[PDB]
């Protein structure tokens, strides 16, 4: 998640701007995001034309 | 003497970290070489980067 960068998130789910302006924040969680069993609520873009 | 296809290695989610110097990884389909070369070994996680 950042500009100029390729990859099954870049290109499939979420693209930017190579012009981007403005700020990409992150943080971990794991209180909850994540279950034991997994967290299977969470899906992303795998393969696209 | 083959017909190479580095969009299933890249695709894959399997690798820790993936450098290309020189080259673009989605280029890499289209472009041809003489030759390639693998050079194979293990290290230390901390010295991927060296």
């Amino acid at each position: 998640i950042a500009p100029c960068q390729t990859g099954k998130i870049a290109d499939y789910n979420y693209k930017l701007p190579d012009d981007f302006t403005g700020c990409v924040i992150a943080w971990n969680s794991n209180n909850l995001d994540s279950k034991v069993g997994g967290n299977y609520n969470y899906l992303y873009r795998l393969f696209r034309k | 003497n083959c017909v190479a296809d580095y969009s299933v290695l890249y695709n894959s989610a399997s690798f820790s970290t993936f450098k290309c110097y020189g080259v673009s990884p989605t280029k890499l389909n289209d472009l041809c070489f003489t030759n390639v070369y693998a050079d194979s070994f293990v290290i230390r996680g901390d010295e991927v980067r060296q």
